[PDB]
């Protein structure tokens, strides 16, 4: 019951979902052939969370992959764990968005979205009920930035009572991949802030920083980054899948994380990540786990968090640990970092516990803290956007498919207003 | 008998100047591929976490 | 589901395309007989016959029979269609008026008939790659009209031109400056992007890497052949991060008018003395932006930079790319234009490059190709300005242009076209 | 620029030379390598034969010289789909997207190689519940 | 088994017939002698349509050769494959015709026509269930149009139950081959529209057509032109001699291609005809062929098919090809050329598929077409007639055998009627 579907767009989202499904399959014990090979009874208790069933006893994932260009999807299908998906679910165009929002949101996407919406409706109506939509995509790429946001908009317009979760990899200025990245990033941020129930941004800059400093393996490739994103993913949904002492679904997470309607941006972090040279050396203890999961370096985004005080933060401990240790550590930390916690929302740390841990390790922790520090990414994006827009550079395409400067002015105004309202509470005092 | 003019043994026609060094014949013959190295692949990508041990 | 139409016009395009096809053939193992001795990669630049060999998606246009006849009788006579090598009888005689108003008309029509045939065979056309040399008459005249014809016939599809402009000091004809100004106008308002490959620089590239002092046009043509491969490397081979043809003027055209950039290729070090250096990406990139790697005769140092899209091919792990961007930015010799704080478009591919047997090049495991748009490009057009101004004062050689069907005023109007283009470049570079 | 009538014994580049030369029955076909393709007088002491094009004899029925066409040219559909239930296999052409033949299908060994290396590998469940 | 008999007269009829039996000789697997050296069993079950049987196992074609002069007959047996034909009153004369229509039909032809009808009756009755007759002759030639047609009239008077087919070559005004040529043609057309059920016109002037503008051979000779007519002729009976999905005999074509009694004139063509140059680089499939058949140049008659509109047409597809493509291409071609097809009759294209293509090819199609355009052919021939008659030129020669000018006016009288009547459908609207 209270099941969740997965729909992803763009190459980044495609890869991230392709890894997350592998992670979940390994966790539950699903072998590539689709026939169950788990060991324990609890390995099957909550198979309704992400899996539907067809005739013959095999399992399929409730995921619809959409990408305007066929190269990424074709490459993903033929590799490992590409045979679990229903080919009927696949949908794609034949043109290529060319990193252009106009193409991905007004001309091409508008026509291409019909089949995807129909299949999404069918999948949603098929099973018992619905609880939310988790969406993975990037704000920097044209096809994702357009189709993903339009799909979210239509989905909200069709379902008014279910939550939606979206993860986007915002482009940190240090390392860039597209010259027009700021345009699509800011415009997508605008289109999302109005209608996104939940969004938890992950920064590739902090990704690289952690994959260098913590693990200390010299030349990790895209696979490691995709994994860590996926593990962070599973950290937020393990609760809905396994039993424990205090369950906490996505709606409960929203209840305990969102103070106001206009604040639905979060930054996460996964622990522990131990270096191959020391894993036998580090000790496994609640004080160490808590100290790291509050460690600045452990979080997934480059936006410095000490530059502000958390509005509220919640954690989902995984594994077997006495609740008293968690509560005492939370009290001590809240006392020790008083200056770093707002002074009008007392008892502002959330707790949870899950019995069955992840695959192999004992205690696992996923952190989700909406810190006032998230201002920095939007501030830098706006700083580059103002300069880019002063000379109308690259604006003639964006005007070449019906979208005018009024839309850009509106989007920039909305983003700046969001930034202002977000900095408003930082100086607020009781 | 014309090549050893110090003008034919250098400045050839349609080809690189024949600066006769000697390659180590044990390599360089079949598919030896220049370069400093092939970006030596490290140990593990995923097994680093989830130690499976 | 993706393909590209290749149109070669004029001898300069004919020969360069001739050499490049050897490079393409080896990359996929297609033998000259057309059969494969022993996944869906060849679709990008080949069309299956249903059973048997393969044929290239190209059409050769020229007026002088001799050059093509060699193509129709050479070692690769068994590749192209017998009926796609259209040819005329009378040469343009390096007078552009002959290639656009009097003679070229009688064969331009035939080109559209065959081309619509190939397009019909195609299913997902992406763009065009047309080669035309400005210093070459027959290519010059037929280059201008074709671009106009294609735009009306097809519309919004993109196109690029690997032109071959005259050298600042080295000259091949005596009236070359005239045909360039006329031809240049035809390309500015009908071509989305063009590539600068002035032959003078390529000679400099040859001397400082290979140690060669008698390069031959096959040697010069070879380098370009690899350059094209770099741009299209992603369209047909799997990779970690791809860049498409439609995603070229999305990141390389600040404004509709300014659509010119000069490319460079490296590292270029043959088996002679290439072993003595690391060839790591960190150091390979440094060579990328050195003034000696500019395949075009210009001084990047003379101006700022707008946006450079560099595509890698090889085994470079993506991470070593990132450190490169940081290294380049901190430098002080290369300064970026003010209004594009981030402008690097990073590309990656996996299949390494190939080597044509018996050639000068060697088989290096890392390869980087740069397509950089720089405000310095104004230098090339500015320098050709004096060539036009000096001659027209005495109207030398003009009398052969009036009598072939070209109005005298045609020359006068071209003056404004280059004049505006020069003015805009300086206008863009000024900081806000 | 008009088509000229045949005047010169074929071998000259004059009009309609490509088609004429294609004929195998003509002696012109099969010229000599060292004729043309000659770097120097001495490099090759003498000539060699290479042949010109590969074309059928009669202009009609140009598909000859292919044994594969010969083999299938003499079967009937009724004999192609109803032969026998014992060893009859499908011959219809499916969509390429549905016949991708995933890597796991390419090499069966890697299929069983997975699992024990990753599935059910030292996992801990001893739940801290009163009943269990 | 519904066998057919071939009778050819005049030089043109003999030469074309000589090759026609040659092509069929190879396909069934008949050696220049007549002992079977084919491979499969598909070449013996239906070998009775064109070849009888005799002692010793040698197959001898049931053919009739007939001319008023000996030169043509002696040549046919002179070349290879001349050993096949029956030496049996095997009709030949010793007076010659001299391009005089009256000479070949009243005085010289009559004194020898009696015998020929004797043997033709003998051979025809040999078959168990007769299917019909096919005759190849010429109109601009003396013996053919004159003495041959009189044989056509006689046959109908004795076997009304069988249908007769012909392969009629008429002169074209552009290419000149005779001066009295215009007369004998018009005197012959009147005599076929009354008895012959089906007439297919092949223009020797056109026959260069594919030969020089598409086939592109510098020095084709009469040997080359003969095959093209031969290529189409053998394809008309594709279903009559091999299995298939949709058998369609000759009698089907008549009811399927002749809406009215007096509009039984068709023009035929053959494809795919590709030069020796590009023999390999073009793909042979349903899309490629169908576009070639309706191209104006490809058709074998001098008349342009785009100067009017069609009423009916037949396509005899050969070789194993998927049905759907054939039907879809037929419909697609019909709609895109609505202006070229009359409106009051719907679904004016038929299809047929055989189980075997000619030797050395995968797919082949023969086109048999009826067009109101075929009027353009006669007007030029008739136009010449009127200009040259007001002076009675050459008239005295034809008046020397009893043929009285009172009949010449009658002949021309019907000629124009066929032009007027056949035309009133070019713009008739229901
Ligand atoms: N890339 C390249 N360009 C060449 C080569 N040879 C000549 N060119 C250029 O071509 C220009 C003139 O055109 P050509 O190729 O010589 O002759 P064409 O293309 O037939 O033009 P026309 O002389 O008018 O017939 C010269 O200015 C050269 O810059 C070559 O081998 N490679
Ligand atoms: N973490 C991660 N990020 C990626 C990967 N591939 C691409 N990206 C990011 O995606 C951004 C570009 O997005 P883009 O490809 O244009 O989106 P698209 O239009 O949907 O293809 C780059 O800034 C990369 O940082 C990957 O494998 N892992
Ligand atoms: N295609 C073709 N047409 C021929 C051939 N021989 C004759 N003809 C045609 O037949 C006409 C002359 O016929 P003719 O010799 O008088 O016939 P005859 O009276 O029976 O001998 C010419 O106009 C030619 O077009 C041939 O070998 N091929
Ligand atoms: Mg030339
Ligand atoms: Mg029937």
């Amino acid at each position: 019951m209270r099941e969740i579907v997965h729909i992803q767009g763009g190459q980044c989202g495609n890869q991230i979902g392709a890894k997350f499904w592998e992670v979940i399959s390994d966790e539950h014990g699903i072998d590539p052939t689709g026939t169950y090979h788990g060991d324990s009874d609890l390995q099957l208790e909550r198979i309704n969370v992400y899996y539907n069933e067809a005739t013959g006893g095999r399992y399929v994932p409730r995921a619809i992959l959409m990408d305007l260009e066929p190269g990424t999807m074709d490459s993903v299908r033929a590799g490992p764990f590409g045979q679990l998906f229903r080919p009927d679910n696949f949908v794609f165009g034949q043109t290529g968005a060319g990193n252009n929002w106009a193409k991905g949101h007004y001309t091409e996407g508008a026509e291409l979205i019909d089949s995807v919406l129909d299949v999404v409706r069918k999948e949603a109506e098929g099973c018992d009920c619905l609880q939310g939509f988790q969406i993975t995509h990037s704000l920097g790429g044209g096809t994702g930035s357009g189709m993903g946001t339009l799909l979210i908009s239509k989905v909200r317009e069709e379902y008014p009572d279910r939550i939606m979760e979206t993860f986007s990899v915002v482009p940190s200025p240090k390392v860039s991949d597209t010259v027009v990245e700021p345009y699509n990033a800011t415009l997508s941020v605008h289109q999302l802030v109005e209608n996104a129930d939940e969004c938890m941004v992950i920064d590739n800059e902090a990704l690289y920083d952690i994959c260098f400093r913590t693990l200390k393996l010299t030349t990790p490739t895209y696979g490691d980054l995709n994994h860590l994103v996926s593990a962070a993913m599973s950290g937020v949904t393990c609760c809905l899948r396994f039993p424990g002492q205090l369950n906490s679904d996505l709606r409960k997470l929203a209840v305990n994380l969102i103070p106001f309607p206009r604040l639905h941006f979060f930054m996460i972090g996964f622990a522990p990540l131990t270096s191959r040279g020391s894993q036998q050396y580090r000790a496994l203890t609640v004080p160490e786990l808590t100290q790291q999961m509050f460690d600045a370096k452990n979080m997934m985004c480059a936006a410095d968090p000490r530059h502000g005080r958390y509005l509220t933060a919640s954690a989902l401990f995984r594994g077997r640990m006495s609740t008293k240790e968690v509560d005492e550590q939370m009290l001590n930390v809240q006392n020790k970092n008083s200056s770093y916690f707002v002074e009008w929302i007392p008892n502002n740390i959330k707790s949870s516990i899950c019995d069955i841990p992840p695959k192999g390790l004992k205690m696992a922790v996923t952190f989700v803290g909406n810190s006032t520090a998230i201002q920095e990414m939007f501030k830098r994006v706006a700083e580059q956007f103002t300069a880019m827009f002063r000379r109308k550079a690259f604006l003639h395409w964006y005007t070449g498919e019906g979208m005018d400067e009024m839309e850009f002015t509106e989007a920039e105004s909305n983003m700046n207003d969001l930034v202002s309202e977000y900095q408003q509470y930082q100086d607020a005092t009781a | 008998k014309e090549a050893k003019y110090h003008s034919r043994q250098v400045e050839p026609l349609g080809k690189r100047m024949e600066r006769n060094y000697e390659f180590p014949q044990e390599v360089h013959q079949d598919n030896f591929k220049f370069g400093v190295a092939t970006i030596n692949s490290e140990n593990t990508a995923k097994e680093v976490m989830f130690p499976q041990k | 589901m993706r393909e590209v139409i290749s149109i070669h016009v004029g001898q300069g395009g004919i020969q360069v395309g001739n050499a490049c096809w050897e490079l393409f053939c080896l990359e996929h193992g297609i033998q000259p007989d057309g059969q494969m001795p022993s996944d869906d990669a060849f679709n990008t630049f080949f069309s299956e016959t249903g059973a048997g060999k393969h044929v290239p998606r190209a059409v050769f246009l020229d007026l002088e029979p001799t050059v093509i006849d060699e193509v129709r009788t050479g070692t690769y006579r068994q590749l192209f269609h017998p009926e796609q090598l259209i040819s005329g009888k009378e040469d343009a005689a390096n007078n552009f008026a002959r290639g656009h108003y009097t003679i070229g008309k009688e064969i331009v029509d035939l080109c559209l008939d065959r081309i619509r045939k190939l397009a019909d065979n195609c299913t997902g056309l992406q763009g065009f790659l047309v080669f035309n040399s400005v210093g070459g008459g027959t290519g010059s005249g037929l280059g201008s009209l074709l671009l106009e014809r294609l735009s009306v016939d097809y519309g919004k599809k993109s196109k690029l031109g690997f032109t071959i402009y005259p050298s600042p000091q080295v000259s091949t004809a005596v009236v070359e400056p005239y045909n360039s100004i006329l031809s240049t106008h035809s390309l500015l308002e009908h071509t989305d992007v063009a590539v600068m490959l002035d032959n003078e620089a390529i000679y400099d590239i040859c001397r400082r890497n290979l140690d060669i002092e008698r390069p031959t046009y096959t040697n010069l043509n070879r380098l370009i052949a690899q350059v094209i491969s770099s741009l299209t490397a992603s369209l047909r081979f799997d990779g970690a991060l791809n860049v498409d043809i439609t995603e070229f003027q999305t990141n390389l055209v600040p404004y509709p008018r300014i659509h010119f950039m000069l490319s460079s290729y490296a590292p270029i070090i043959s088996a002679e003395k290439a072993y003595h250096e690391q060839l790591s990406v960190a150091e390979i990139t440094n060579s990328a932006f050195e003034p000696a790697n500019m395949m075009a005769k210009c001084d990047p140092r003379h101006g700022k930079y707008m946006a450079c899209s560099m595509m890698y091919r090889g085994d470079v792990v993506p991470k070593d790319v990132n450190a490169s961007i940081a290294t380049i930015k901190t430098k002080r010799t290369i300064q970026f234009v003010d209004w594009c704080p981030t402008g690097f478009k990073v590309g990656i591919n996996y299949q390494p490059p190939t080597v044509v047997p018996g050639g000068d090049l060697a088989k290096v495991m890392r390869a980087v190709c740069m397509i950089s748009n720089s405000t310095a490009i104004a230098e090339v057009f500015s320098r050709l300005d004096h060539k036009f101004d000096l001659m027209y004062a005495k109207r030398a050689f003009v009398h052969w242009y009036v009598g072939e069907g070209m109005e005298e005023g045609e020359f006068s109007e071209a003056r404004e076209d280059l004049a505006a283009l020069e003015k805009d470049y300086e206008e863009v570079g000024i900081e806000t | 620029t008009t088509e000229p009538e045949k005047k010169f014994n074929s071998t000259v580049l004059i009009g309609n030379w490509y088609e004429e030369r294609c004929d195998p029955n003509r002696e012109q076909s099969k010229f000599y390598n060292e004729r043309k393709f000659a770097d120097n007088n001495y490099q090759k002491y003498t000539l060699s034969e290479n042949k010109f094009q590969d074309t059928s004899n009669s202009w009609l029925n140009f598909q000859e010289n292919k044994p594969e066409v010969k083999n299938d040219q003499f079967i009937t559909m009724n004999m192609q789909e109803y032969k026998k239930p014992s060893e009859q296999k499908r011959n219809s052409e499916l969509k390429p997207f549905i016949v991708k033949k995933s890597h796991f299908d390419k090499n069966p060994h890697e299929l069983e190689e997975y699992r024990e290396k990753w599935t059910k590998s030292a996992h801990t469940f001893d739940r801290m519940y009163l009943g269990t």
